């Protein structure tokens, strides 16, 4: 998609080398014209030429290099949003060090061919040199490049390890002052540090063979050129000022040729890193009125982990309006799994379900998500702003003060204007903010202001204080408009559990019991066992 | 852009 | 600034003991920039050989000195990078065990109250830039500022108005070269922040990632991340926009000398002064002093952060501890008594503990229980001598517990913590942790007294066999039973037990409450039930931190 541009900053590359390609030549021609005894015309012609070539191919590379940008930028951010949205349903360092890499790659590769190009354009022989000595100037170094690579990866790990296990031990310090096991660690540390020093003379000696090798290559080559084209203009088939232009392309090319054996390990690298990230990278209807009730019919689920293996079965419960539900018993039952197929969280493993009428991917998912809002297993305040954590996920944003009625609803109002700025204020990640008995009650705050169709509120309240559970049984059983919306109560206080007008339990992955709470206590199943329990 | 860097 | 010389005097001083290393790479670092300065006038003079009358002598004898000055700067400039990254690693390697060093013997609350990270930043990659000051930075320095010399003293011998017109051109090269590198470190510095806000942003969407997938808000977080990008992006485009314009006016500055140069060494030429392979030498000269000068402004730059850094990691071993010396007591003979007497204790962060007075005998069980906000473990943890006591004193034997030897008092004083921590090591060290070197028939005979050979002898080698990082490979009736273990292992004499009926089996507490070394020992138990209260010889209770 971007090809557009990314030709165009090829062909923009390819003409600032030609521009760049001025001084050399024209340096060579214009000595030589002084050999020559020649009248100014040509000087002046040929030093506006110089000027005027190399600042069109100075603007032209800082175009090019802008058009590469705003385009990498782009092509960068819209990777990392992909990967973060696949991710949701570590990248970016190894992006720009990859276009950072790959641009220099394509500079210096460029400017060499030019390089060569124009050694062609002159006297071919001189060109041989540069042609013959090539390989010895690729091979060895490429050799020696992967042996000091793979000994500096190896001191680079090995430290990383040593640092490891210092951590470890300051983490754990307590125990080690307990036990007065300093110089323990003392000596854990000192043999690794061992280890490192005895790699490092290795790694040591590689560095300086890989020098004395890219050194000795590419200023053999720039003496023998040298030589040869001595040679040359003794026989004079090639002017001096020839010799003097190929005198600096050398130096342009073995600097270009070097920077090409310093970049193409970290391309290669950068490849390879890439590809297991970009391996890792791999309509409803609308309800328009009260969903009213939802109800399923002996529907069986299975655990994602081991999909093979049913969690549970027999899922006959109806949520009737004006009626609050119940479930209670072990937690192997499914009662978990159970409110997560409410949520719409997986599709069913077997029986049916409905919900308005409809099943649960039949409806819209945002209409869902808005009105089948549950608390969920432990309470959960997000780092923004109170009035942002008790609205997340809210398609379109309310007014304050239905924030503030739903927190007065479920009691947080007092404790949001405690803390400073009123129920603005900023609050700590990961509910660092307040209490949990706070943040259950942010939670219920957060599901009424949604104005649920169908409350799935559970393990709220079991985990919280006990005038927590109280208050939140207090606003269960004073539901307005005959209770409004119902409710599904799985939390662990079973004395919450005598308002039930259909009560349930469920045991071992299927139901165990129901009825009225007293005709469950009357009973001999598991509400039975809890009753006199 | 060219490539500058420095050595041991 | 005095700061920064005597962090640079404790470098040189840390530095000392890599003496030979030091004087061979500088050594072999001037022998590299000899040859390095003389080429380029021998090659101008071959042109200039070629230019004249040929004499096959002098071609001969400059190509002659060519290949020796060639294979002295090759390999000259290998060996001092040799020599200058194993001074390197060694100055890294002796910081990095001084530094650990220092940090083992500080007092708990200073890890009390720094975060881990905080830590581990200074350990890892900052003992990396402890190296980059004398083995790199002041070499490349040096190096700079010597071929810069040298080369001015070629330009020169060349001709004197050509470098007047150089030493007119340099200080606006210095003013925006300078300038540049300030503004690239602080938008560098503006990139970080954006970066870690991004990473702060990921962190908290996936971290409620239930939570979220529950409300339905994963498309809020996306955009979020998207505007976040959006930002990072901006500011990237911004740096590489500045870096390009440098670039260019710079390119643009190099020729603005350049042609004017070349005509007045051309006028030079045509007055009949210089000639061509001299030129040619003053043009390669004039090619490097350019860069040479950019890359010792940017050394002298990095000189100042590599300084902070020194002074950022000195400042940990040049903290002081706050504990006293031992006054290295160990009787050979211990009855074992422990008498507290209105001792109290505050956190450095309070009254957590207040006015706590009892006595304690070798044949007696004693337990300690009451809530109190959970703090019933700083009892044990003022008995370990982990912390000082700011009131009142812990005396054994009529001694108080600071003489004693830091290593006999330990390994006679024993305590197991609610949670037991491993040290990713094999069931032989993990057990007789603490130990230099003891019999392993004791190691398994405790295993076996502690009820944690069942997990032992099934798993290969028995106790050599390698649990997981942290002990993370095992479960919690592991912990405690490597714990119990691990305590009755060392034969203590006073034993401290934790959360005995409210985290492990009656199983564990009816071997600690019937063993040879507890039976007649002294033991302090704590519980938070009344399943330890039926079978305590003495009870004692405690409350919002008093008795």
């Amino acid at each position: 998609s971007e090809t557009r541009r990314l030709s165009l900053f090829l062909v923009l590359v390819v003409l600032s080398s030609l521009g760049e390609m001025a001084i050399p030549f024209f340096t060579g021609r214009l000595t030589d014209w002084i050999l020559q005894d020649g009248s100014a015309d040509t000087f002046t012609r040929n030093l506006t030429l110089m000027s005027i070539l190399t600042i069109a191919s100075a603007v032209l590379e800082f175009v090019g290099d802008g058009i590469y940008n705003n385009t990498m930028g782009h092509v960068h951010s819209h990777l990392q949003g992909e990967v973060f949205g696949a991710v949701l349903r570590d990248t970016s360092t190894l992006s720009d060090s990859l276009s950072e890499n790959l641009s220099l790659f394509l500079w210096y590769l460029v400017r060499g061919l030019c390089l060569l190009g124009i050694m062609l354009w002159g006297s071919v022989s001189l060109t041989m040199v540069t042609l013959i000595t090539l390989p010895l100037l690729f091979l060895l170094p490429k050799k020696v490049g992967k042996w000091y690579q793979l000994l500096e990866v190896q001191v680079r790990e090995s430290l990383a390890k040593s640092s490891q296990v210092a951590i470890e031990a300051l983490s754990a310090m307590p125990t080690v002052r307990s036990f007065a096991n300093e110089e323990g660690e003392a000596q854990k540390f000192r043999e690794k540090l061992q280890e490192i020093k005895t790699l490092n003379q290795k790694e040591a000696v590689a560095y300086a063979v890989n020098s004395w090798t890219t050194s000795i290559s590419g200023m053999l080559l720039k003496v023998g050129i040298l030589y040869i084209g001595g040679q040359l203009v003794t026989s004079g088939a090639v002017s001096s000022g020839n010799l003097v232009t190929f005198v600096l392309y050398q130096m342009q090319f073995t600097q270009a040729v070097e920077v090409l054996l310093s970049i193409y390990p970290r391309v290669q690298k950068a490849v390879g890193s890439s590809e297991k990230i970009f391996e890792y990278l791999d309509g409803l209807l609308t309800p328009l009125h009260l969903e009213g009730l939802v109800q399923f019919q002996d529907v069986s689920f299975a655990y994602p982990n081991r999909p093979d293996v049913l969690v549970l079965q027999g899922l006959t419960f109806t949520l009737r309006p004006g009626e609050v539900t119940a479930l209670v018993g072990p937690n192997g039952s499914g009662k978990s799994t159970v409110a997560a197929l409410l949520q719409n969280l997986y599709q069913p493993t077997g029986g049916q379900l409905l919900l308005d009428g409809k099943p649960l991917p039949q409806y819209e998912h945002r209409y869902l998500h808005r009105q089948v809002a549950a608390v969920g297993q432990e309470p959960q305040v997000f780092g923004r702003s109170l009035q942002e954590n008790i609205a997340y996920g809210l398609t379109q944003k309310p007014t304050m003060e239905e924030i503030t009625a739903a927190a007065v609803k479920s009691g947080a109002h007092s404790f949001i204007s405690g803390l400073p700025q009123g129920y603005d204020t900023e609050v700590d990640e990961a509910g660092s903010q307040l209490s949990g008995g706070q943040r259950q009650a942010v939670a219920l705050a957060r599901a009424l202001i949604r104005k649920p169709c169908v409350l799935i509120l559970d393990d709220a309240t079991s985990a919280l204080d006990a005038n927590s559970q109280l208050q939140v049984e207090q606003l269960l059983y004073e539901s307005p408009e005959r209770y409004s919306r119902s409710v599904l109560l799985i939390t662990q206080h079973l004395s919450l559990v005598e308002q039930a007008d259909h009560i349930l339990f469920l045991e071992g992955g299927a139901i165990r019991e129901g009825g009225t709470h007293q005709q469950l206590m009357e009973k001999k199943g598991c509400y039975w066992a809890m009753v006199q329990a | 852009r060219r490539y500058q860097s420095t050595e041991l | 600034q005095v700061n920064n010389k005597v962090l640079m005097w404790r470098l040189l001083k840390l530095s000392r003991p890599d003496l030979p290393l030091l004087v061979a790479a500088f050594f072999f670092l001037v022998l590299a920039v000899l040859g390095e300065t003389l080429i380029p006038h021998y090659s101008g003079r071959v042109i200039d050989i070629l230019g004249g009358d040929f004499d096959p002598h002098a071609f001969a004898s400059a190509i002659f000195f060519m290949c020796l000055f060639s294979f002295g700067s090759s390999l000259s400039a290998g060996c001092r990078g040799g020599c200058f990254t194993y001074t390197m690693s060694r100055i890294n390697l002796r910081i990095r065990e001084q530094l650990f060093s220092s940090l083992l013997r500080q007092d708990l609350g200073f890890f009390q109250e720094t975060k881990t990270g905080e830590l581990n930043s200074r350990l890892s990659s900052d003992t990396t830039l402890m190296s980059n000051w004398l083995p790199l930075n002041a070499n490349v320095l040096l190096r700079s500022l010597v071929k810069v010399v040298g080369l001015y003293g070629f330009m020169l011998s060349i001709s004197p108005r050509l470098t007047l017109l150089s030493l007119l051109h340099m200080p606006f090269t210095i003013a925006a070269e300078k300038v540049y590198n300030t503004r690239h470190q602080e938008v560098l510095r503006e990139i970080q922040d954006a970066v870690a806000r991004a990473g702060q942003v990921v962190r908290e969407a996936v971290g409620g990632l239930q939570t979220v997938r529950s409300f339905g808000a994963e498309e809020h977080e996306v955009c979020r991340y998207k505007e976040a990008l959006e930002q990072c992006r901006q500011l990237y485009w911004r740096r590489d926009l500045e870096r390009a314009l440098y670039l260019l006016v710079r390119r643009v500055l190099h020729l603005g000398v350049q042609m004017l140069m070349l005509s007045c060494g051309l006028q030079q030429m045509q007055d009949g002064e210089l000639t061509q392979g001299s030129l040619l030498s003053f043009m390669i000269y004039q090619e490097s002093v350019g860069s040479y000068v950019q890359t010792l402004v940017y050394i002298y730059g990095d000189m100042l952060s590599n300084v902070g850094a020194a002074e950022k990691v000195f400042s940990y071993m040049d903290r002081q501890p706050n504990l006293p010396s031992p006054g290295t007591l160990a009787p050979t003979t211990l009855q074992g008594v422990v008498k507290f007497q209105d001792v109290s204790f505050a956190y450095p962060n309070r009254p957590v503990l207040k006015g706590l007075t009892f006595t304690l005998r070798p044949g007696e069980v004693t337990a300690l229980v009451g809530p109190n906000g959970s703090g019933k473990s700083t009892v044990a943890a003022l008995l370990q001598n982990l912390y000082q006591p700011t009131g009142g004193q812990v005396l054994l034997d009529e001694k108080p517990i600071s003489q004693y030897e830091h290593c006999y008092l330990h390994s006679q004083v024993v305590s197991v913590g609610q949670e037991p921590v491993l040290f990713s090591g094999s069931v032989r060290n993990n057990i007789a942790y603490g130990l230099q070197s003891c019999e392993d028939d004791k190691v398994m005979a405790a295993a076996q007294a502690a009820h944690a050979d069942d997990f032992i002898q099934e798993m290969e080698h028995g106790i050599y066999t390698d649990v997981g990082e942290k002990g993370s490979q095992l479960a919690a009736g592991q912990k405690q039973r490597l714990a119990i273990a691990r305590a009755l292992v060392r034969d203590p004499r006073v034993l401290i037990l934790d959360e005995a009926t409210s985290a492990l089996d009656v199983q564990c507490e009816q071997a600690l409450q019937d063993w040879n070394s507890r039976g007649d020992r002294t033991v302090l138990v704590i519980a938070h039930r009344l399943q330890t209260v039926q079978r305590a010889h003495q009870i004692l209770v405690l409350q919002e931190g008093k008795l």
